RNA sequence: GUCCAAAUACUUGACACAUGCUAAUCGAACGUUUAAUUUUGGCUCUUAAUUAAAAGUGGUGUACAGGUGAGUAUAAUAUUUUUUCGCUUAACUUAAAGUGAAGGCAAAUCCUUCAUAUUGCAAAAGGAUAUCUAUAUCCGCUUUAAGAGGAUGAGAAAAGUUUCAGAGAUAGGUAGUUGUUAAGGUCAUGGCUUAACAAGCCAAUAAUUCUCUUAGUCGAAGCUGAAAAGGCUGAUCGACCACAUUGGGAAUGAAAAAAUCC
RNA sequence: GAGUGCGUGCAAUAAGUUUGCUUUUCUGUUAUAAGUAAGUAGACAUAUAGGUUUAGAUGUUAUAAUAGGAUCCUUCGUAUG
């Protein structure tokens, strides 16, 4: 949010929750895409290695 | 663990507590010998005393938890109640030379608003002032200009269960049809024959 | 919800002509459904309406509607309202304003902004202040809103004159004080009285109507006239309450009304420019009309408050009174002879009767 | 940037015989080989297929042996193109119009498609241009009236 | 609306759940998009542990669940409580201290 | 024929059905209606409000869940792999901007319409709670850019796959139909569309069409064999199709995907 | 002789519905006409007053053209014969 980037505090208890939920979805999406990517690379290397 | 909350001026005893939450729970007002029994009996003990059906027992255990946490219904934050009746009055402050802030406060029925001190001038939540000298809020009946009473009523805090009209959506046209038959058939017996 | 408008009490044939003209072509069509109300003004249905004219059951007797040439047959609302308003001469006649203004409100007729100030004057001078106060209270129906700084200033002028006409007796001054407060409470709380025309005039004055020093001086006048009578135990418990308000209101007026500023310098300089916004105060005739009781109020309050031992207020109120008197005297010199203002000021302030 | 060039990819090459020719312009029927496997009998059956091939210069005759390539869409039923003649029928190859290379046929599609875009940008700019003119004239008739009516009021306040 | 919820399986008096990624408006036990894990509500006990402590076995593919929470999946109240313990989301409910 | 647990339980008449229930919810969208309560004017009537109930109006959901197997005889704009793509005005996730003005119904977040929104076409809706001796918030609404999802476009190209019930009859079928030129349309491809020419294209052993009989389809889903691209079934489980007394239909909506509607 | 949840021809046909040498009507643009009804601007004057007069840039009313949507008619069309 433009307010979070500027460094402003939460306006109310509801926005504070929206900040935590939005951050939880950002942290999980980053850890999800990377975690699921290493699985693919680790799976393709094994196939390419055994098929060779 | 089973901490008991202290009674409040608006809910002083069990008969009042069971009268507010509704669901026809005031029937069992005699099962609980004291205020401490209500907040001490367990699920199994409430079942032996005869608090049934399970819907009423679970509903009671729920409101029993809300009272502990302080999640009262409407008017539960009052502080000056007498025989179950509380009077709401308006307190006016000059927020600016061209404005005025009005708050619905609860004070004794005799003392005037300006006479009461800040300590006893309680501000009830859920009630506001519309325009001037008008108190708006659930179960706020007017007594005079700038005054309204709030009396304990059956089901005042009740979570009313939903009810069907003419048997709901599926059986709406049929219940109205058959009902229309009973009407016409009645008129024939009155004026027809 | 409400009963259909009707005009069944008219003392003159001219009045009945104007009221029945608007009724049968400007008011009654408003009671028809939105569809039928379109046929009456359509040539394509002129033939049909001639045979089976649209009917609506009011009081049983159906009211027939035929084709109406929207341009050639429709009457002029401003002129008809004038012909009726000028022919009203009896209480039975003015009772029609309640229904007339209701019908215009239903027809969405944007009446002249000054029309309210005129109805208040011609009606109150005839001795029908209640008919006005009743329409104001029933604003949800009559649309008689207090959105003009002049209407409120005109209405509060008569509410005092009726009390002053009886030498400020307790039975009447008590009644007037209830009316003045009912208006200041409607201006503040009731939302029917708010409009863009009012927000503009409140921006030019910078005081909301319910706080405008010119209107608060009315409530201060009647209050100052209740304490003067006594300042029986029941009366003492009440008389002692009037003094609490007198010092309360007086101490509030001085906070709003600036120092050494009269009625023409009270508001911003841009307020007296527009002819639709507080320009009436420029004419000496209309200035003396409103600066009479206001000048008399500050003087009276300044004396009582002084007796109670309030040095500041005793000097603050005399500061305004001295400012309004200096200006009021100018108007008394520029006003033409035989004018209403010159007579009122001469009677209220001059006390010549 | 705005040029959508053809894929320009090379697919497989099939050898076949020309079955019909001269019936339609720049089109011949070519019979190629094939073999479909029957899973119940567990054997292969000859599965020859006849396609409509694109002959740009009409250089093929019936009974001719040619090499075709798929992936060259020209019509609703033509997805093959002639690559070269293996064995001619009737007359030698040099006595027939030459067969363009796939590059020449692809360059024609890019050139033909590019010209189509140039014709659109102009028809779009001109259409938008002639539209703004009409929208501009309305501003004139509405301005001369408003200006004539607004300057009049300003002239009565000097 | 994608949801991370539970699919009730097992036998009478023997509940067993599948953590699944399914559209909200579908049958509870219909074939979902993915099976993220399993959940057994009845707490178990270690074989050779006489301390009396109990535990609950829960298999969960945290990496696959984080991706769905990141794209806008809505877990039910039960799955929310589980995801909050592992440390992905914040609890929706807490024991009042006062 | 003693007990206990799990699992299964109209396979036939998609035969007819008494009775109670399976889809409702929001008063923080909206006013009506009587009830008391309290205030105005008049001298019981008559104003303006508060409160609680009962019907409604509007929003979302009844496009999910649950039931049945009557009809239905198939190769299809079906489907798998790789390459290349397109669309998406509801709901979910992240963010930005905008949330003004009238009229109709008793009123409205209903209906109608306007201003404004890179150029010029094109939007919106309000409600609620606190603070002070007007400000700030909460829940929404409109638009825009993305992620996810999708029932999405005939997507396209290359190479493949699909055991298509039983019996009988039928040799023609195709008329933008097949191709060329030109133009338009399309992300792109394709008579997809149009004009002008050519007479083609598919099929020849039944392509195409028709009659009769029977049937919901499929899966290591169930039973069975040592085994066969095994056989049989098509309950319980999952997927798909169809149906909601029978027949004939349309609209709404992001999408018919309704036990809805005509 | 009896039946027929069957196909098909012809006539007929509710809901719905294609086309256009059908018919009414609503709305949005464009160009005009009017300003008496409405509504919006400007000028002048009066005073217990708030009248007189003019004006179309935005609205309103009317006509024409044009665009689109609802009506009616036409076509197709269950039952039925
Ligand atoms: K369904
Ligand atoms: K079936
Ligand atoms: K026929
Ligand atoms: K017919
Ligand atoms: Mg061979
Ligand atoms: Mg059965
Ligand atoms: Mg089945
Ligand atoms: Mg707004
Ligand atoms: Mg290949
Ligand atoms: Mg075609
Ligand atoms: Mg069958
Ligand atoms: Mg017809
Ligand atoms: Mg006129
Ligand atoms: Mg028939």
């Amino acid at each position: 949010s433009a307010a979070e980037l500027a460094g402003l505090p939460p306006k109310s208890k509801q926005e504070s929750w929206r900040r935590k939920m939005a951050e939880a979805r950002r942290q999980s999406l980053e850890a999800g895409l990377q975690g699921l990517w290493q699985r693919k690379v680790k799976r393709d290397q094994k196939q390419a290695k055994e098929s060779k | 663990l089973p901490l008991i909350p202290k009674p409040t001026p608006f809910v002083p005893d069990v008969p009042t507590f069971l009268t507010l939450i509704g669901r026809d729970l005031k029937q069992h007002a005699d099962k609980f010998p004291t205020w401490e029994a209500l907040f001490t009996l367990t699920t199994d003990q409430l079942r032996e005393l005869g608090v049934e059906p399970p819907r009423a027992r679970r509903y009671l255990l729920r409101w029993r938890q809300r009272f502990r946490e302080g999640k009262f219904g409407i008017g539960g934050d009052l502080k000056h109640v007498e025989n179950g009746v509380a009077y709401l009055k308006i307190h006016e402050k000059e927020a600016s030379p061209t404005r005025t802030s009005r708050r619905v406060v609860n004070v004794p029925a005799n003392q005037h608003v300006e006479e009461v001190s800040e300590g006893e001038r309680v501000k009830v939540k859920g009630y506001k002032v519309k325009g001037v000298s008008t108190i708006v809020g659930p179960y706020a009946l007017p007594v005079q200009k700038g005054v309204a009473k709030l009396a304990v009523t059956e089901g005042m805090w009740e979570d009313k269960r939903g009810h069907k009209v003419d048997g709901g959506e599926r059986r709406r046209a049929e219940v109205r049809f058959k009902r229309g038959v009973a009407e016409r058939k009645a008129l024939r017996e009155k004026m027809g024959f | 919800t409400y009963p259909v408008v009707s005009f069944n009490k008219t003392s003159s044939p001219e009045l009945k002509e104007a009221l029945e003209t608007l009724r049968e072509k400007v008011i009654l069509p408003t009671y028809l459904p939105p569809e039928l109300r379109q046929k009456i003004f359509n040539k394509k249905y002129e033939k049909e309406l001639a045979h089976d004219p649209v009917t609506i059951q009011i009081d049983g007797q159906p009211q027939r509607f035929s084709y109406i040439n929207m341009l050639t047959d429709m009457p002029n609302t401003p002129k008809n309202i004038r012909a009726a308003l000028l022919s009203m001469k009896n209480g039975g006649d003015f009772a029609n304003l309640s229904g007339l203004l209701e019908g215009m409100h239903r027809a969405n007729r944007k009446l002249p902004y000054w029309l309210s100030a005129q109805i208040v004057r011609k009606a109150c001078k005839a001795g029908h202040l209640q008919l006005i106060l009743n329409m104001v209270r029933d604003v949800k129906r009559t649309g008689f809103t207090l959105e003009r700084h002049e209407t409120v200033n005109e209405l509060l002028f008569w509410i005092q004159r009726f009390a002053w006409k009886s030498d400020y007796s307790e039975p009447e001054t008590r009644k007037a004080l209830r009316e003045v407060q009912e208006i200041l409470d409607a201006l503040e709380g009731d939302e029917r009285h708010m409009s863009k025309d009012r927000k503009r005039q409140q921006a030019l004055t910078r005081f909301p109507y319910h706080r405008d020093p010119q209107f608060l001086a009315a409530r201060l006048n009647l209050t100052a006239e209740l304490a003067a009578r006594r300042a029986t135990s029941e009366q003492q418990l009440n008389s002692a309450n009037d003094v609490k308000n007198l010092v309360k209101y007086a101490e509030q007026l001085v906070r709003l009304w600036p120092a050494d500023k009269a009625l023409l310098d009270m508001y911003t300089d841009e307020a007296y420019v527009a002819r639709v916004d507080l320009r009436y105060l420029i004419k000496p005739q209309v200035h003396l009309r409103y600066a009479s009781f206001t000048l008399q109020a500050l003087k009276n309050a300044a004396k009582i408050v002084g007796q109670l031992g309030h040095g500041p207020l005793a000097a603050q109120l005399i500061n305004r009174a001295a400012a309004v008197e200096a200006e009021s005297q100018l108007a008394y010199a520029k006003v033409d002879d035989g004018m209403a203002g010159q007579k009122i000021y001469e009677m209220v302030v001059g006390g010549k009767k | 940037a705005a040029a959508t060039k053809v894929s320009r990819k090379m697919f497989r090459e099939l050898h076949g015989v020309v079955v019909t020719s001269g019936l339609i312009d720049k089109t011949v029927k070519v019979r190629v080989g094939g073999q479909k496997f029957n899973k119940f009998l567990q054997k292969h059956f000859d599965d020859p297929k006849q396609y409509l091939v694109h002959d740009p210069n009409n250089s093929l005759r019936a009974g001719d042996v040619v090499a075709i390539m798929p992936g060259f869409i020209t019509s609703k039923s033509k997805r093959h193109v002639v690559k070269h003649i293996i064995a001619p029928a009737g007359t030698p190859i040099e006595e027939r119009p030459p067969i363009p290379s796939l590059d020449e046929l692809w360059d024609a599609k890019d050139a033909a498609k590019a010209a189509k875009k140039e014709r659109k940008v102009l028809r779009e700019k001109m259409q938008a241009a002639e539209e703004a003119i009409e929208l501009a004239e309305r501003m004139a008739r509405h301005a001369v009236r408003e200006i004539a009516m607004r300057e009049k009021i300003i002239s009565l306040q000097k | 609306v994608l949801k991370l919820r539970l699919a009730r399986f097992g036998r009478t008096n023997a509940p067993f759940y599948n953590i699944v990624v399914a559209h909200a408006r579908t049958a509870r036990n219909s074939k979902p998009l993915e099976v993220i894990g399993t959940y057994d509500p009845v707490p178990k006990k270690d074989t050779y542990d006489t301390t009396g402590k109990l535990h609950k076995d829960i298999k969960l593919d945290v990496t696959r669940a984080k991706y769905w929470i990141g794209v806008g999946a809505q877990p039910t109240d039960t799955v929310w409580r589980l995801l909050s313990l592992v440390g992905i989301l914040d609890p929706k409910y807490k024991k009042p201290q006062p």
